[PDB]
Formats: structure tokens, C-alpha cells, sequence
């Protein structure tokens, strides 16, 4: 017969941090045969994605391909979800500022406009990066993809 | 089942239909597995780790419960199903028919609200020992049910 | 004016005329086409002789509603597939000259011993204008009423042909039918399908349609139409910088320049498509056209979450997921869907594509309808579209309460002289 | 859905048939019009409210 | 000349009766010596405006040549190409105007510039010659031009025509060994007798094994019964099982015609009658000794039957192996070794040695899955182990390009001119 005692140990271990933990991490396991020259460029619309779907087998065989594909258009299509919305008010801010700073920079500089450009231009962009979209890294998105 | 509400009265039927799928296959031969619950219907709530269903069934005086739950991916805690009461019911039948011949087994049905597309295909949709374990095969209607009818008629 | 006189007139300069540039300047191509716009396609008389269940009937309908009431088994579907068959025949010449339609088959005439034929006439009108069809099929051993008599449906064929061949963004008549379970072009550009027949409850189709419009609608947002808003973005701050915010040959220069950051701005909106028909004004006016059908709910989105993505409905203060609904409403939110897209994707010239013309037969409309729906469904559909015919059948008394009784039917067939004969009372 | 496709008359007579010609077998019923409502006794019916 | 022979034997059998004395006809040796004397040989062939290639002339020496390059420089291109001109001889030969492979829409240039695809090509065949082009426009464009057949449908003729006199007419062979050669361990672990079965129907690239397995088994069948006789009467037990098929037939019924069918064909063995020197002993002999050249480390290879099956044994040091548990590089030895072999032994009933045809070979990475060691003496071996063929092999191992004569060697090279890079060839 087998034994089997050590590994269920190590296993309720990290079943059990998973239990009190929001982003717990797991280990990674991988191999890949001879027959993934097969897959050299040879589903009811999935929705919802998990961590516990590359645990259906430790072999990268046939349909890994397909999922890939689908797995990175929905990754961008997340980026463009953030590439809009308020993200661009602060972007029609900055480029007017600019704008506006060259307009300064021009006129033969015209205090008074350049003073307000500057503190304008200061001020919005202060104000945009001290969010930084929560965390900065934290908003992924963009970054994951590029 | 009258007043309608969000969860859907479908449901209950589509529960009740996975207990009793599990009468039929144990009579039909013993320790025969039935219709699991699917892990992509346990609830999504973040609270929620496993799901389950339970039911009576009373005989007369005699009294069986069933059981049936599963939990969710990388639980803790494992949970399996409890099916004493359904084998020790289905032996009776199975040793009934056993001994004495022509005997009569229970009937379960479900009629669904696609039996107007099944149905509907009388236009042109285009044996010989009627056995009684024919019938316990399925529980829902579907289409090759009246196209078994016409050839028994 | 007659439309005939003036389709006349203008094919006979059409012909005569050479330098098409100035035929299509002639006054004559804008008569004719003013003329067809103000138009209403509406059917006026139907007759049957010997479909199915009925012999011998002259049914007259209205232009706003026909509501045809009575239990199974009293021809309340055979009149559908009759104005259905007359349909297929119109659209089959508009598509292509002396294209065959829907024939009849075998089994659908009488089977009575005595009978040698079965046919169908109808009469459509616009204006001042009238046509009539008359489709013949004999059994066996006899002879048909003379043939398929349809020399007058390719007149009108030909008028909106001739139309649509000079004149883009035209307008065309609206032909639909929703049935029962049974079972290049701006329709192939996106995913449309050109049919008569559709089908209910297919939310899952119309879900992904909706998604992949959104998909592209988000996708032509970017690129190119960015450097034009960043150009348009500066320059108003521009304009700015030298009148309004710089008062809280210098003057001829920054004038010149503003003139002509407008003239490229208006070159580089002028050069492309206008708005026509794009994934934007698309999205955007079905989401309008269903918001306006249910105002019991504010906004709805796509929302693309950190493992997932759904659509989101606002009710009261609830946020409810597209599938939370029930039946009931997952029937009609197709059924509009469907209407609007068809709707708009006919109509690219008004301003409000809402406004069209076309008839719409609907049959059995109470399925799976909550009885608060049956209150005020006939209510809500004749008010979002004002200038649509609709031909309905009613089977419960829920709905029928409603109705005015200028625009009911009823069917209690009497048997004249000992023979089932379908009879219509007002 | 029992009463799909079915006109009232035939609507009110249902449930009789159905409990007379085979007055051995339990029966669960989803309904959604009054008619059918009207003819079922009230120790019967089960009311599912949010 | 060919054409000379065959214009006067068509004249002569079109104004004349009696078939019998036809066949005897001086005609028909004289087209058959003449025919047999001529060599198979595919001396050039110009590629325009496909794929990669923009304009391409090659010319291929008559027994090797080896194409080498690094990654993305149009070897298979080469391959494909010809595999596409040999596609419309082999169906004109097996049907009378049989279509052929076309050329797909993407295959041609991306560029904005190119409008059409053409290939064209040569066969020489002693002192008889033929053309073939096949060309492919782009889409949407004016211009259509159409593509020449009537040298294919010349070359076929001649053939059909001498099969039809005399049953053993041999044919040529062409054949086309992709990557698709991997997979389901090339064919491991995934009746045959006509002469048209390798040939026509049969496509130039592989699918499957098995048939060399049932192959091997009617092989063994027929080598115990005839050569090691243990049969007596084996045309009368034939015969009375044909008879007793009928009888139980008479007292799955389409089965049963099929079974009595093929008993009568075996029943017909008294009717072949050859027991000549090249008998079914003979040809098991030739085959696996033919097969074991190329594994020098086995000892020998054996057909077993046990619990009513039959199973393929190896020997190897002192331990017996059987087919599944071998490596890969040795299973795609057998394999295509295997295949080249039954080809040849099918499609040549006459020569005393069967291993003396005519025809062509593509072959696509020689060199997968083999250690140095075995690179270094297989393209030698095949070479002398089946002389008369044209064998064309693509690599990129400096290891199998160092014992390659410097005759047989092409190299490609990308060289931008005008400012666009063209695709070149060059010797040594
Ligand atoms: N060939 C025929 N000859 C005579 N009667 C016919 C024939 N074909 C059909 N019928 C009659 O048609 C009747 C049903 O017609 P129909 O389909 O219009 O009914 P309905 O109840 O109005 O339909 P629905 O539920 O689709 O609205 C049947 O009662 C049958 O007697
Ligand atoms: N339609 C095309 N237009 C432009 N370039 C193309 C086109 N089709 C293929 N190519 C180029 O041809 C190059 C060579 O492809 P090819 O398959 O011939 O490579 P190979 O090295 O000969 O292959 P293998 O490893 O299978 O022997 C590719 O890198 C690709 O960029």
C-alpha cells in the first residue's frame, strides 16, 4: 500500500490559511510533454475565472490554447473599462494646462496668466496623482497587460 | 405553488426532481450513483461554503430522510451525501420483483415548459417486447417519448 | 399628386435625359421622393377562399389595432400565415425582380370532397394608391383561378427600386412576425439576419449581440476620434487664452489662428462618415428605446468586474442583475430589443427613427405575461411607436378589457345551412 | 405552467379531470392565473412572498 | 521516342479488331521496354509571387539535394509547392479529370503590390518532356487568368493506357513525410491487397499504421501456408469453405456475401499460382532484415499469436519489448521505414528486387528526435539502401550538413535589395 500521511498534512495547511486569508497564494506545478507540438496552432461563454481552474490537471494538453485566447481578451477588454470614464477628466485637464502653459511660453509670455496657469497646472495635477487610482499598482489593469 | 417571486418557482421542482433521481437508480441495481449537485450552483455569496437538500418520505408507518449536499471547492470541511435510507428502501423492491413476477414499481414525472417544442413536432419528425425497465430511464419528457408512443400504439 | 403621374413624369425625363448628375437634379426626382415620404402603408380588405379550417371571408382591419378574440380551433392563426404568405411575395420582388415566394403547401388546403382550389387575395393602399394579390393553388383534377396574379406588386417594387437606386438612406416598409415555437448589406455588416419569422424568448442571443455591440462601440471610441477631441480640446482653451480668460499685429494673428484651427476642425469632422450608422448612436438609442418602454428602472450597464462582468439594472435604490429576471420580463425586453434594432437599422435619415411605417402581427401575446403586465402592455406598445400597424391575436379577458371597442373581433362561426362557416361581429 | 395554450373554459375543468381519472397519484402544481386559483380549495395553496 | 511509340501503337489498335492479337502486338513490348528504360526525374521548377518568394528558379539534381537555412526562410514553401504540382498528376493518373489541390486565398503575397500566385514546373522523363502551371489570382481583381493541363493529361494517358493492356504495369512513386509525422507516437498506440489502394485514393502525406499491421498479418498468413506448405490442398479446403460459407448462408446477411466473397478469393489461390522465387517467405525476410539496418541495436523481430491476437515482440540485450514501450526516436525510425518500404513492395509486383523503383521523396526535419550519432549515418544509408528514387530533405543541424557532398547542397539567404528583402539560393 501507499503512504499518505505527510502530504495530507502539508495539504490541510494550506487549505486552512486559504480559510482566514482574502488573496491567499498557491504553489505553481507544471509540465510540458513532447505532444505540445500537437497544439502549434491546430465554450458556452465563460464568465466567471478562478484560481482553482489551473488545478484541473498538472499536464498542458489540447484545449489550454482556447482558454488562453479567451482569458486575454477579456483582459483588455478590463484595460479599456479603465482607459475611460474619470480618468479622462483629469487627461482634459492636464493637456488644457499644458496648453494653456505654452499659450503662456507664447505672446512673448504675455505673474498674471503665467502665475495662473502654474498654479492651475499644479493643483489639478497634485490633485490626480494623490489618488493614483487607490494604490497606484493596485488598479492593475494597464500594467498586467502591457 | 401560487405567487411569484425573484428566486423562481423552478427550482423547488428541479430539486425535488434530484431526490428522486436517486430512488429509481438504486432499484435499478445497487450502489448506482445519481444526479450530483453541479459546483457552479452553489451560492456565490462570499458567507455560504456548502449547499444541501433534504426530504422525507413517508410509507404507511415506515419513515426514510435523504440528504444530499456538497461543498465548495477548497473547503475545509468536506461533506458527502447520507444514502442508508434510500438503499434499504429500494431492497424491498428489488427483492419483490426478485421472488414474485409482474410486480409494479413506482411512477415519477416531470413535465417541463419545453414539452411545447417536443410536442409540437408531430408535422414529421422523420420494440417489438415492450419491457418495464424502459420507462425508468429518464424522468423528464422529451420528443423520442411520443415517437415511442406511436410505435406502441 | 398622383404618385403614378409623377412616377411617370420622372421616368419617362429619366430615360429621355442623359448627364445623370443633372438627372438627379431635376425637380422631378424631388417631387417623386416627397411625394413617397408622405405616405402610410397600411392594408385595407383581405379575402380567403378555402384555407383550412374557413371557405369564404372578407375580413376588413383598421389602421391602429385588430384585436381578434376566440378560443382553439377558430382560425385566429390561419389569418396570420395568410397576410404572412401575401407579405413574402412583396418582400421577395423588392429584394429581386420576379423572385418566387412562399407557395402553399399540399396539406393546408380544404380536404373536403367537393372542393378544386384555394385562394387569397388582398388589397394594399398608400395615399391614393392600391394594389391587390391574388395567390391560386388547385388541389388535383381541376383548374385555378386563372394564375398568380401579381403584375400589380411589382409596380410598387419597382417605385421604391427606383427610388432607393439614386437617392441613399432611404426609408423602407417594415415587415415582421413574431410565431409561434414552430421549428455588403447594413443587416450582414454587424450580425442581423433578414427574415420575416423571428422568435421570442432567444435571450441569450440578443445578450450576446448586446455585449459584442458594446465591445465595438468601446473600441471606435479610441484612436482616431481622440486626436480630433485633443485638437477640439486645446483650441477651445485657446480661444480662451486670447479673449474670454485673457480678459478674466498680434490681434490679426491670434484671430487668424483661431480661424484656422476652426476651419481644420471643421474639415476633419466633414471628411468621414457622418453619424448615420455607427456602434455608438446604435447602442445608445436601443438603450434609450428600452428605458423608455420600462421607466420603473433609471440606467443600465455593462460592468467588467475583478473576475467577472455582468449587466447591472437600478430599481428604487436595488441594483438587480440581468438575470434575476423573470420570464415575464425577459420576453418583452427581447421583444422591444428586437423591434427598435430593426427599427433603426430602416431608418437612417429621421431624426427620430421611432416614426417609420410597417405592420407588426403578434400572436398569443399573453405567454408567460404576468396579469399586471396584460394591464397595460397594449397600452405601452401603441404609445412608444405611433405609426406602426399591429395585428394581434388575444386569448384571455385580461387584455381585451382594455381595448376599445371600435377596433375589436369576434369569432363565433354558426353553421349556415348545416356547414361550419367562421363569421366576424363587431 | 398548467394553463399554457388554454382558453378558460377549458381552464376551470382541468383539475377535476386530472383528480378524477387517476384519484391515486400526488400531484405538484405551479399556477399562475386566477382561474385555475378560483377552483382549488385553500388548505392547498402555498403562498411564496420576499 | 515515347510520343513516336505511342502514336503509332494508338494508331494501329484505333484501325484494327481482334484485342487478342493486339496484346500480342510488337506495340505493346516496344512501349514497355521503352517505358521501363525512362527514369523519373523533376529537373526544375519556378515559384512567382508566393508565401515569402517573390521570384524563385530551382533546379534539382538527380539523386540528393538538401535545402538548409535558419528559421522563417522558406523551406516548407518549397515542399508545399511541390507537393501541390504532384496533387494534379496523381489525380489525372487514378481518374480521368480529377480535380486537384488548389492554392488557398491567404497563401499568396501580403504585399499590396502582388495580384497573382504561379508556380510552374518541369518534368523530364528520358527525352519526353512536360510543363505544368498552376496559378491563383489575388481577391477581388480583374484578370482571371486560368492554368495549363494538357501536359499532365498527355503524361497520364500513356499510363493508363499500358496498365490497361498488361495487369503488372508498375507506376511511379511520390510521397510526402510532413511534421504531421509525430503524434500518437508517429502511429503506435493510436484487407490490404490491391495495387490501386497505395496509390490514387491514398494521399501523399500519413495518417495511420494499422494497415501496415494487417499488411504484416497476410503476409505471415500466406508465408506459412505456401512456403512452408503445412496447407495440403489448400486450393480444395479453400474451395470447401467457400461451398460450406454458401451453405450456412443459405440455411449480416450482407456479412455473410462478403465472407463467402472472400473465400472464394482465397479459393483463388490455386488460380494465382507463382510459388516463384519471390514468394511471401521471401518478401517477410527482405522486409524485416530491411527494417533492422536501421536498428543496429536490436537482435530480431517476431510476430507472436496469443489469446486470439497477434502482437509485434522485439529483442533488445536479453530483455523481450513489445511495441508500445519504445522510445520515440526509435518509433519514428519503424515507422517511416516501414511505410517506404510497403509502398515500394505494392506498387512493384514484377522486379525480382522491389526495392528498384522509380519515383520521388519529400522529406520535411529529418532530424527529429535522433542523437548526433544516429545523424551522422542516415541520409548515407538511405541512400544506398533504395537507389533508384529522388530524395529532396530540408535541415538546420550542422551535424547532418557535415557529411552532405558539396554537389547536393543549397543555401537560402535573405538579401535586401532596392530596399526589399528577396529570398536567394547559392552553392558552396
Ligand atoms: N385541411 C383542413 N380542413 C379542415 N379544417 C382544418 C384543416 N386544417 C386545419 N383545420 C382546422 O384548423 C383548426 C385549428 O386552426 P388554427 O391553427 O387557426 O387554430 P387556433 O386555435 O386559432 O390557433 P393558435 O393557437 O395557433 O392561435 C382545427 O380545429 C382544424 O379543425
Ligand atoms: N502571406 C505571407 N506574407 C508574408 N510573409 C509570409 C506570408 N506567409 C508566410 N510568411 C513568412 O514566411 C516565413 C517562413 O515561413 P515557413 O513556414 O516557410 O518557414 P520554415 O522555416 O521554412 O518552416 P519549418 O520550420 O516548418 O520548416 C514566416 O516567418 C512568415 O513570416
Amino acid at each position: 500500500n501507499n503512504e499518505l500521511l505527510g502530504v495530507k498534512k502539508l495539504a490541510s495547511i494550506y487549505r486552512l490559511v486559504n480559510k482566514y486569508v482574502d488573496n491567499a497564494s498557491l504553489p505553481l506545478m507544471a509540465y510540458y510533454s513532447i505532444a505540445r507540438s500537437y497544439i502549434g496552432g491546430g465554450a458556452k461563454t465563460k464568465t466567471v475565472w478562478s484560481k482553482f481552474d489551473v488545478y484541473d490537471e498538472i499536464e498542458f494538453d489540447r484545449n489550454d490554447f482556447t482558454d488562453f485566447f479567451q482569458w486575454l481578451v477579456f483582459l483588455h477588454n478590463r484595460a479599456s473599462q479603465e482607459k475611460l470614464s474619470e480618468s479622462q477628466t483629469t487627461i482634459n485637464a492636464l493637456f488644457s494646462d499644458i496648453q494653456s502653459l505654452k499659450a503662456t511660453l507664447t505672446q512673448l509670455s504675455a505673474s498674471t496668466v503665467i502665475k495662473g496657469l502654474e498654479l492651475s497646472l499644479k493643483e489639478k495635477l497634485n490633485y490626480m496623482k494623490s489618488l493614483q487610482s487607490g494604490e497606484h499598482k493596485f488598479n492593475n489593469a494597464v500594467s498586467l497587460y502591457d | 405553488f401560487v405567487g411569484d417571486n425573484g428566486f423562481g418557482k423552478s427550482t423547488i421542482l428541479d430539486a425535488i426532481a434530484i431526490v428522486l433521481s436517486w430512488l429509481r437508480s438504486n432499484i435499478e441495481k445497487e450502489s448506482k450513483p445519481g444526479t450530483y449537485i453541479k459546483s457552479h450552483e452553489v451560492n456565490n455569496s462570499v458567507d455560504v461554503e456548502y449547499a444541501s437538500i433534504d426530504a422525507n418520505i413517508k410509507l404507511k408507518d415506515f419513515n426514510t430522510s435523504i440528504l444530499i449536499t456538497k461543498a465548495k471547492e477548497g473547503a475545509y470541511y468536506s461533506r458527502n451525501n447520507e444514502l442508508l435510507g434510500v438503499k434499504k428502501l429500494a431492497s424491498i423492491y428489488r427483492l419483490v420483483n426478485k421472488y414474485v413476477d409482474n410486480a409494479s414499481l413506482p411512477l415519477m414525472a416531470y413535465y417541463s415548459i419545453a414539452r411545447s417544442y417536443i410536442g409540437g413536432g408531430v408535422d414529421r419528425k422523420r420494440k417489438t417486447v415492450w419491457s418495464k425497465f424502459d420507462v425508468y430511464d429518464e424522468i423528464e419528457f422529451d420528443r423520442n417519448d411520443f415517437t415511442d408512443f406511436f410505435q406502441w400504439l | 399628386m398622383n404618385l403614378e403621374t409623377c412616377y411617370v413624369d420622372f421616368l419617362e425625363l429619366e430615360s429621355h435625359v442623359i448627364n445623370e448628375d443633372y438627372l438627379k437634379e431635376s425637380v422631378e426626382l424631388q417631387k417623386l421622393i416627397s411625394t413617397l415620404n408622405e405616405s402610410k402603408f397600411h392594408l385595407n380588405k383581405i379575402g380567403i377562399h378555402d384555407f383550412k379550417r374557413i371557405r369564404e371571408l372578407q375580413i376588413s382591419l383598421e389602421d391602429d389595432l385588430t384585436v381578434f378574440v376566440g378560443d382553439n380551433g377558430f382560425g385566429k392563426s390561419t389569418i396570420l400565415d395568410a397576410i404572412a404568405i401575401v407579405l413574402s411575395w412583396l418582400r421577395s420582388n423588392i429584394e429581386k425582380e420576379s423572385k418566387p415566394g412562399t407557395y402553399i403547401k399540399s396539406h393546408e388546403v380544404n380536404n373536403s370532397v367537393d372542393v378544386e382550389y384555394a385562394s387569397i387575395d388582398a388589397n394594399i393602399k398608400l395615399k391614393d394608391f392600391n394594389t391587390s394579390i391574388l395567390i391560386t393553388k388547385a388541389k388535383e383534377g381541376a383548374y385555378y383561378s386563372r394564375n398568380n396574379e401579381l403584375l400589380g406588386v411589382k409596380k410598387l417594387a419597382s417605385i421604391y427600386r427606383l427610388v432607393n437606386k439614386y437617392v441613399d438612406n432611404a426609408s423602407l416598409p417594415l415587415m415582421a412576425y413574431y410565431s409561434i415555437a414552430r421549428s455588403k448589406t447594413v443587416w450582414s455588416k454587424f450580425d442581423v439576419y433578414d427574415e420575416i419569422e423571428f422568435d421570442r424568448n432567444d435571450f441569450t442571443d440578443f445578450f450576446q449581440w448586446l455585449v459584442f455591440l458594446h465591445n465595438r462601440a468601446s473600441q471606435e471610441k479610441l484612436s482616431e476620434s481622440q486626436t480630433t477631441i485633443n485638437a477640439l480640446f486645446s483650441d477651445i482653451q485657446s480661444l480662451k487664452a486670447t479673449l474670454t480668460q485673457l480678459s478674466a499685429s498680434t490681434v490679426i494673428k491670434g484671430l487668424e489662428l483661431s480661424l484656422k484651427e476652426k476651419l481644420n476642425y471643421m474639415k476633419s469632422l466633414q471628411s468621414g462618415e457622418h453619424k448615420f450608422n455607427n456602434a455608438v448612436s446604435l447602442y445608445d438609442s436601443v438603450i434609450n428605446t428600452i428605458l423608455k418602454f420600462l421607466p420603473e428602472f433609471q440606467w443600465i450597464k455593462l460592468v467588467y468586474g475583478d473576475d467577472d462582468y455582468k449587466i447591472i439594472l437600478k430599481k428604487g435604490e436595488v441594483e438587480l442583475d440581468i438575470q434575476q429576471l423573470s420570464q415575464g420580463e425577459k420576453t418583452i425586453f427581447t421583444l422591444v430589443g428586437d423591434l427598435a434594432r430593426r427599427l433603426i437599422l430602416l431608418n437612417p435619415n429621421l431624426s427620430n427613427p421611432l416614426l417609420g411605417y410597417g405592420i407588426v402581427l403578434i400572436d398569443e401575446i399573453d405567454l408567460h405575461l404576468h396579469p399586471q403586465w396584460q394591464q397595460t402592455i397594449i397600452e405601452r406598445l401603441t404609445s412608444t411607436f405611433p405609426n406602426v400597424q399591429f395585428v394581434i391575436t388575444t386569448h384571455s379577458p385580461q387584455v381585451l378589457s382594455t381595448v376599445s371597442s371600435r377596433s375589436v373581433r369576434i369569432l363565433q362561426e354558426v353553421e349556415v345551412d348545416g356547414v361550419n362557416d367562421l363569421i366576424v361581429s363587431h
